[PDB]
């Protein structure tokens, strides 16, 4: 195992789907957010539909 | 443009992600984007010129 940031992690994904890091870091605060409020919505929706 | 950043306390470098193979950090192993502020974390460094010997 071989520790590293987790924004920085995220640069690695985005590198290699094919944008570059740039995009993460200058959109930080917004990528958290939409991960976060993924998130949630998804525990609502598990929960809501049976 | 590949790899990360690293320091070993004093100096900074650039290496591939799989390998510690540090070198100098120029402008042709990296690339501009916007300014300072934006980011987080960034820290401040010069960046030498290949051709500034030139
Ligand atoms: C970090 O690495 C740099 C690479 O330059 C080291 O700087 C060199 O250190 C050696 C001894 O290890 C000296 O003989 C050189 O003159 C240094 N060169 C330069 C350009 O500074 C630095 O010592 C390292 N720092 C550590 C290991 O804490
Ligand atoms: C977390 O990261 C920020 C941004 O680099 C830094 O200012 C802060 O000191 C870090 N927290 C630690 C290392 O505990
Ligand atoms: C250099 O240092 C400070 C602290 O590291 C940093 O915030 C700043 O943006 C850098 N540049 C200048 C011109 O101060």
């Amino acid at each position: 195992a071989l520790q590293i940031p987790f924004p920085m992690q995220m640069a690695y994904r985005f590198n290699g789907i094919g944008v570059t890091q740039n995009v993460l870091y200058e959109n930080q605060k917004l990528i958290a957010n939409q991960f976060n409020s993924a998130i949630g919505k998804i525990q609502d929706s598990l929960s809501s539909t049976p | 443009r590949e790899g990360v950043f690293v320091s070993n306390g004093t100096h900074w470098f650039v290496t591939q992600r799989n390998f510690y193979e540090p070198q100098i950090i120029t402008t042709d192993n990296t690339f501009v984007s916007g300014n300072c502020d934006v980011v987080i974390g960034i820290v401040n460094n010069t960046v030498y010129d290949p051709l500034q010997p030139e």
